[PDB]
């Protein structure tokens, strides 16, 4: 989608792999501002929104 | 901006109480190995104030 129109998709009810999305090594930024990136696939959260 | 004074952003492991790291080995903040070399997700540990 385009940025005036950001698409928000609702990740909840589901276990969620980070360690897959955090070693791609496709993505050339990955800055968390409020966890760490070691950290998330410890934690838990009540629902995801991209 | 005085960019003197710098902190451990990056460990892999918590101190022991009064324990000191002036080591300035690289660190590896993803599943690619960094061999001493920045690069992505390898980051030096010691970054300073603004």
């Amino acid at each position: 989608a385009s940025v005036y129109a950001w698409n928000r998709k609702r990740i909840s009810n589901c276990v969620a792999d980070y360690s897959v999305l955090y070693n791609s090594a496709s993505f050339s930024t990955f800055k968390c501002y409020g966890v760490s990136p070691t950290k998330l696939n410890d934690l838990c959260f009540t629902n995801v929104y991209a | 901006g005085n960019y003197n004074y710098l902190y451990r952003l990056f460990r892999k492991s918590n101190l022991k109480p009064f324990e000191r790291d002036i080591s300035t080995e690289i660190y590896q903040a993803g599943s690619t190995p960094c061999n001493g070399v920045k690069g992505f997700n390898c980051y030096f540990p010691l970054q300073s104030y603004g």
